[PDB]
RNA sequence: AAGCUCGUAUCAGUUUUAUGAGGUAAAGCGAAUGAUUAGAGGUUCCGGGGUCGAAAUGACCUUGACCUAUUCUCAAACUUUAAAUAUGUAAGAAGUCCUUGUUACUUAAUUGAACGUGGACAUUUGAAUGAAGAGCUUUUAGUGGGCCAUUUUUGGUAAGC
RNA sequence: GAGAACAGAAAUCUCCAGUAGAACAAAAGGGUAAAAGCCCCCUUGAUUUUGAUUUUCAGUGUGAAUACAAACCAUGAAAGU
RNA sequence: GGUUGCGGCCAUAUCUACCAGAAAGCACCGUUUCCCGUCCGAUCAACUGUAGUUAAGCUGGUAAGAGCCUGACCGAGUAGUGUAGUGGGUGACCAUACGCGAAACUCAGGUGCUGCAAUCU
């Protein structure tokens, strides 16, 4: 009969990258969690004392526990036609950082900080975002770069 | 009993070659895939002409036979045995299923098939430049057996290899080049340098 | 020319197999006392065949390792056994060599009665000095090239220490 | 045997909602080492703001 | 080799390729209960090469260790010691230098002052009550094999009669019974002074003079008999407690030319 | 259907920026694991023959394996690598900084941790588009035999299967 | 692979290479090299109290698991587990 | 700059073949009275650094080296692919429009950087 386990079709998923097996370096038991913080996740299937499911796999959420050799996150699962949260308790093996946070903050650090020097300055600013406008107008030589013509190439003579 | 051709023509399933989960294959009626004077050099054969296909269809063990067999009894019954290098490039391991009998309907393998696609050389023929005539039609009495639109290409690769005809004369003129049992050992211009020179001693 | 490279000894192994068990290998045991000094080490059996009618875990042989200057002077009272004759074939790749004896009472023990005869294999393994690198526990590693015994400085130092018959043959 | 379509739909036709997080949220899986001295933490900071 | 065996190679980390290292082990003590976030977690690190013994003090980061302090035997002449400084004797002198040096670079040498009086008891140093806690740190012997006697139970000793609250279980130092499962004090004092060392030169000076001092030429320097050890290394002890702070050596050079010269020895490309 | 609390919140079958996961197509197999054609350069005290031979750990043909660099062609249940589409999360007011009160947890510790007070920042309140209003609860009807198409695709020779 | 009397394709012994090509009770996959494999020493965390959580899942059960708290214990020099 | 101890990133560090290495340092090398461990003070434990030495180890160089990393006017905007058409084609397949966009080959370059403490002509 058909299966559904706890690990199915996890074989290319669970298994260690290429000439990364062996041991796990010492920055992802220093790499320090506090609660509030924002977590992805990433199985390693050396260590098998800890795992998330399948599903959790790649996923990303916030810590709301701290323990020994463990923490705790909130990830927010599909299922019919609403959102239901899971509080599932991990290894710090499994887990990284989201840099999607950390690239965020200096943001605010930065207009922050020049929200306090345009109010010393005089000048009333703009720091929201915007998306790449379009291309400004502009002048182009010819003074090196002579336009080369161009034809197509046929068939016979390369086959 | 058989099978139609045209019912296996065209790459409909996956493949299901031959393993330890398909264990027992009937072998192939193909087991040649090299005529004419094999154990000949590079240098003997410069010219080759290629049988290309134009479509995306399956090829079967007993077709490729049957070709190969009509196609090589007229080259060497019109020029001789030692006049040409034929090597037929593509294999069969695709396998074919049948329903001999829905309750339980798969399917026992009785054959196997090559699978080609758009472009894709399968008859590759070496020769002087005065056999042309005769590799040409002894292809065309080919194309006439396996099903499709084949067309004969003559080629600007020396044999079987990858460089065009000057190109390959200029490597032959220096010492980059030495000639193994029937095919060439380019010398790069990287690696041991001592290796480099026990080897192809005339460059340098 | 330098200290700490000749081709100091280091041990020496004195194998014995026999290809069944009982009071034979304690025979085979009683015996090795008195030639060393020290108790011999019963080697267990690993494989099964009815050739040999050995089984898993059977002791049919017995061998000893033997250090410091105890294997050199047993080595110039069992290579007078031999009258100093060693072949080529004898000598490994390593540099390390041996031989088999079969009247192990050829040394001069004095003749125990209840065990009879049965020969004695011999295996002679030399290294320069600073070895101890392949051994330690912290920052192993292994030696140079220049500093590896083959049967090229093997039988030099065998020629040049007991005093002729290396038969390269 | 299956057949699951118009599933989506179905879903997406009432909505396909989010929990609705909240402010100080449930303390139910944390460490109970660390709830039993936040409770005796937080009745000290009442009563040093009663005063206060 | 061929190609194929190196493409698809792992190298292991640099220093268990260099040997000096067990990263089974670094996991065991570099870690900390996440509850405890960002607080350290203190290593004796001990090492013993073939003529110098090194002690550390050492806390773990993302980019390396950090040393809070440190010991070498190579300053034990500055209180006294001038021989057999790979020694039972010389690590239990340099765990009480270390433990005497670290618990005034913190401020708590006057609370937990250890133990005045050494008779080889096995005791561990107690929190003083309503006070500073004791310097909790940990221990790591390299790839060394833990065996009964060994030079860095010595150090241990010092260290914990230091004050440093280093856990141990007695079944490690010298003079316990593996019969009775208890261990004899009075040999292991005798240790702490010269008692595998004294009584071994006072046994051969009857017994072969000649060859005690071929072995002991230095001892007969400054005329140090085998019995004179003990006023020696409690004299070290005691002094150890009136300065154990680090004074450095002072430099022939300044680091310009140190290095000048070898730089036309290093062989550059 | 009944409505209840509220009034543009903060939601959205959507994009952009930033940041993560996959192992499908493709590609590779002179890279691992298997399958596979070709001759060449090699090696034997050791697969078998023939010859010289008393015989050789002896010589020459010969043929397969092992050795070496090469070559033709493949894998849904092989793979170093690795797309498209689709997919997870963040883009602030429940925020940032400063000051420092609580505790039986934690620290070598007046250590951090969690929650806090009082200050400053509140205007472009920190990407785009739009918002026919957002949130919440009760109760119940019918259904719980499905089918067709483009693309992907498994059995099947194939089907209005 | 090269070596040692009886000894061979093979019993026991020694040296060099050796990224796993070995073994891990059991099908397959994954994982593991100063180990999760081999040998040895000590052992009963194969224990009590109820809870929280993940998986199939209506977010019901059952089964199997994960991380903690209060206890008692082993083991280890120790962190730890 | 050299070196030791502890290390982080884990081949730009590895692998093979040679060569050189003042200073201290590391290392090898000396002995088994003691705790201890071995069939074998070989490993391991302890003792002296006292007796000897860079030959190893170790570090640094060299190789039109293997391997690995980086990079593009290499291949390639190719193969593949989301969308579209009363587009073509007997069909298989294919072409075009809007868009995204690899890998392998090829070529060129690179061959450990660094963190805390201590020490060195």
């Amino acid at each position: 009969g058909k299966s559904h386990g706890y690990r199915s079709r996890t074989r290319y998923m669970f298994q260690r990258d290429f000439r990364k097996h062996g041991a796990v370096h010492l920055s992802t038991y220093l790499k320090v969690y506090k609660v509030g913080d924002i977590v992805d996740i990433k199985a390693n299937g050396s260590i098998q004392k800890g795992m998330p499911h399948k599903f959790y796999q790649g996923k990303t959420g916030v810590v709301y526990n701290v323990t020994k050799s463990s923490v705790g996150v909130i990830i927010n699962k599909m299922v019919g036609n609403r959102y239901l949260e899971k509080r599932l308790n991990l290894r710090v093996e499994h887990i990284k950082h989201s840099k999607c946070r950390q690239e965020f903050l200096e943001r605010v650090k930065a207009n922050a900080a020049k929200r306090a020097e345009a109010k010393a300055q005089g000048v009333a600013v703009q720091l929201k975002r915007q998306p790449a406008q379009p291309r400004e107008s502009r002048i182009v030589s010819t003074e090196g770069n002579v336009p080369q013509t161009l034809a197509p190439v046929p068939y016979e003579t390369f086959i | 009993a058989r099978r139609p051709a045209r019912c296996y023509r065209y790459q409909k399933n996956k493949p299901y070659p031959k393993s330890r989960y398909n264990r027992a294959v009937p072998d192939s009626k193909i087991r040649i895939y090299d005529l004419g004077k094999k154990k000949a050099t590079v240098d003997e054969f410069p010219l080759c002409v290629h049988l290309v296909s134009n479509e995306l269809e399956q090829l079967s063990s007993e077709a490729l036979e049957a070709a190969r067999i009509c196609a090589n009894k007229y080259m060497t019954t019109v020029s001789g045995r030692d006049a040409f290098h034929l090597r037929v490039r593509v294999h069969p391991f695709h396998v074919l299923r049948i329903n001999k009998m829905m309750r339980g309907a798969w399917g026992k393998p009785h054959g196997l098939a090559a699978r080609v696609d758009i472009g894709q050389i399968i008859f590759s023929v070496r020769t002087k430049d005065s056999n042309k005539d005769v590799v040409v039609e002894g292809l065309r009495r080919a194309r006439y057996k396996f099903p499709g639109q084949q067309k004969i290409i003559l080629s600007k690769k020396w044999g079987f290899t990858n460089l065009d005809r000057p190109e390959y004369l200029k490597k032959r003129e220096a010492g980059e080049v030495k000639d193994d049992g029937a095919f060439v050992k380019f010398l790069s211009k990287k690696g041991s340098l001592e290796n480099n020179i026990r080897e192809f001693p005339e460059y340098f | 020319q330098n200290p700490m490279r000749d081709l100091k000894i280091e041990k020496l192994v004195l194998n014995i197999s026999v290809g069944e068990s009982g009071d034979r290998l304690t025979r085979a045991s009683k015996v090795l006392e008195q030639l060393s000094g020290q108790t011999p080490v019963q080697s267990k059996a690993r494989y099964t065949v009815r050739t040999f009618g050995i089984r898993r875990n059977e002791k049919i042989a017995v061998h000893v390792t033997v250090r410091g200057p105890k294997a050199e002077e047993i080595l110039e009272r069992g290579l007078k056994v031999k009258e100093y004759q060693l072949r080529d074939r004898n000598f490994s790749a390593t540099g390390n060599f041996g031989f088999g004896i079969d009247e192990h009472i050829d040394l001069g023990i004095k003749y125990d009665p209840s065990i009879g005869i049965f020969g004695m294999d011999f295996y002679v393994v030399m290294n320069r000095p600073g070895a101890r690198v392949t051994r330690r526990k912290r920052c192993k590693g292994t030696v140079g090239n220049s500093h590896k015994t083959t049967k090229e400085d093997t039988v030099s130092w065998f020629k040049q220490k007991y005093d002729a018959d290396v038969l390269d043959k | 045997n299956h057949t699951a379509h118009n599933q989506t739909r179905k879903a997406h036709r009432n909505g396909i909602k989010k929990p609705k997080t909240y402010k100080y949220p449930s303390l139910k899986g944390v460490d109970p080492k660390f709830r039993r001295n936040h409770k005796h933490a937080l009745h000290g900071t009442a009563k040093a703001l009663a005063a206060a | 080799k061929s190609s194929a065996y190196s493409s698809r190679f792992q190298t292991p980390f640099r220093r268990r390729r260099e040997g000096k290292t067990d990263y089974y082990q670094r996991k065991r003590l570099v870690t900390q209960h996440k509850a405890k976030y960002n607080t350290p977690k203190y290593r004796l690190v001990v090492r013993f090469t073939n003529k110098d013994i090194i002690c550390q003090i050492i806390s773990s980061t993302i980019t390396g260790d950090v040393v809070l302090a440190a010991a070498y035997s190579h300053e034990l002449p500055r209180y006294g010691i001038t021989h057999g400084l790979t020694n039972w004797a010389a690590a239990y002198a340099t765990g009480l230098l270390i433990a005497r040096r670290t618990l005034q670079k913190l401020g708590l040498d006057e609370t937990y002052k250890g133990v005045e009086e050494v008779e080889g008891e096995y005791e561990l140093t107690e929190a003083v009550e309503d006070g500073p806690r004791p310097f909790k740190v940990f221990l790591d012997i390299g790839l060394q094999r833990t065996t009964t006697g060994a030079r860095v139970f010595g150090a241990l000793k010092g260290a914990s009669d230091g004050g440093l609250y280093v856990p141990h279980s007695e079944n490690r130092f010298p003079g316990w019974d593996f019969e009775t499962e208890e261990i004899d004090p009075e040999l292991l004092r005798s240790y702490i002074f010269g008692g595998h060392v004294s009584q071994y030169m006072e046994e051969l000076a009857d017994d072969d003079e000649e060859r005690f001092s071929e072995l002991f030429k230095g001892y007969l320097a400054d005329d140090i008999d085998a019995d004179s050890l003990e006023d020696i290394y409690t004299s070290a002890h005691e002094a150890i407690r009136a300065d154990p702070a680090f004074k450095p050596t002072e430099k022939k050079f300044t680091k310009e030319q140190y290095a000048a010269e070898s730089k036309k020895y290093r062989q550059t490309k």
